[PDB]
């Protein structure tokens, strides 16, 4: 009983899968960033300094470039299901979608223009609220990709 | 456009939408340029059987354009064949 | 022509997908390492 929604709902678990280990090396980072901000050894040290400054510009390029594709490929996902005829998952989605774009377009803070900055990214409120985040985003990804397979073989057997 | 149900026609679309974003995905984050504008542009080259002027360099790209090509050929071949009648 | 005559085509498309994904996730755990 191939149909249209199956195929989208195969495609979606593929892509859900890229998102998660996005998801996950979003988490990685952070928890690195926090055990070295944590750390002062590099705080009021001559010798390795600059070594601080550079893993917080890598970082913080890192996960300027990560975070276009997660939103996009969601984007891509509320799209499908959409123009899929699929109604309960596309509204479990939209808050997501929402979010996204609250997050790329609001600009809070009276900060800098881009999201990870490495200068206005230092504050500890900053790094709690992110890492929060990103774990409940892990969470309901993996929610959605074992609905999405649910869905999936409950379409296709059908 | 008759020839094939339009079921077919969307899963087209958005599957050649999965296959562009997989390989701008596999290159970016795992490479030897394939963005997604130049990955979409291939991706259509070869649903067209005009090849352009890029092919993927990696294992996990040329995967990805093995299966397109294979899946392109199948559907033009069933779509060509009886397409007279129905214009 | 229906979907159902050609599924097989987008079956073997996605575990293409999956195994193209799985080997670039191999590709960089060897780069890293």
């Amino acid at each position: 009983a191939f149909t249209f929604a199956a195929f989208c709902y195969m495609l979606t678990l593929v892509l859900c899968a890229s998102l998660i280990f996005f998801v996950i090396w979003h988490i990685i980072a952070f928890d690195e960033l926090r055990t070295d901000f944590k750390n002062p050894i590099d705080q009021g040290n001559p010798a390795r300094a600059r070594e601080r400054l550079k893993n917080i510009e890598r970082i913080c390029c890192l996960l300027r470039k990560l975070v276009v594709p997660e939103y996009s490929i969601h984007g891509l996902f509320c799209l499908m299901f959409l123009c899929a005829a699929e109604w309960v998952t596309l509204g479990l989605n939209i808050p997501l979608l929402f979010y996204h774009l609250w997050r790329y377009f609001h600009r809070p803070a009276d900060g800098s223009e881009v999201m990870y900055d490495a200068v206005s990214i230092m504050n500890a409120d900053i790094l709690n609220y992110c890492q929060k985040e990103s774990w409940c985003k892990l969470a309901f990804y993996l929610l959605s990709f074992f609905y999405y397979l649910y869905s999936m073989v409950y379409t296709l057997v059908s | 456009l008759d020839p094939l149900a339009y079921e077919i026609w969307m899963c087209i679309v958005f599957a050649y939408i999965g296959v562009s974003v997989v390989l701008f995905l596999v290159s970016r984050f795992s490479p030897y340029e394939f963005g997604i504008f130049n990955s979409l542009w291939f991706s259509l080259g070869a649903f067209m059987r005009q090849g352009c002027d890029i092919s993927p360099r990696s294992l996990s790209g040329r995967i990805v354009g093995g299966v397109w090509w294979f899946f392109t050929l199948i559907i033009i071949s069933s779509y060509t064949a009886n397409l007279a009648a129905f214009l | 022509l229906s979907l159902s005559n050609v599924a097989g085509v987008f079956y073997i498309l996605i575990g293409g997908l999956g195994l193209a994904m799985l080997v670039a996730l191999i590709e960089f755990c060897y780069k890293s390492r």
